[PDB]
């Protein structure tokens, strides 16, 4: 008598789902004065 | 023949005996793939009432993963 169970397998997927990916952590807005116009938040108001 | 007659019916009583045995392979079987696509990073439930069925392994008893997790930790132990 043949045997009447396979050695195949049941397959489950996962549930990959992709978006749209994030902005990364924008420089604050003192460093971004900073490495723009040379001079800190400070210097630049004693003006 | 009339042992003949008896194989016929020794031979079923034996596939019988091999189907029940190829199941409880093949639950290990699934159940390993769940986990392996669990740990390469997808997201896949590993609890024994989320496998897949396919009447090659039928409904998934809680004892199928207590012999699976007994039978990974025995495999790694042995390396």
């Amino acid at each position: 008598h043949k045997q009447k169970v396979t050695q195949e397998l049941p397959e489950s997927t996962s549930f990959d789902v992709k978006g749209i990916e994030q902005e990364a952590t924008a420089k604050p807005f003192a460093k971004d004065f900073w490495e723009t116009h040379g001079e800190t938040l400070d210097e630049y108001n004693s003006r | 023949e009339q042992v003949q007659n008896q194989m016929n019916a020794w031979t079923k009583a034996q596939a019988k005996a091999l189907d029940d045995s190829m199941k409880s392979m093949n639950k290990l079987d699934v159940i390993d793939k769940q986990f392996q696509k669990r740990i390469n990073g997808e997201w896949v439930s590993t609890d024994f009432k989320d496998m897949p069925v396919n009447e090659n392994t039928g409904e998934f008893k809680h004892s199928d993963m207590v012999n699976y997790a007994n039978k990974k930790l025995a495999e790694i132990d042995s390396m």
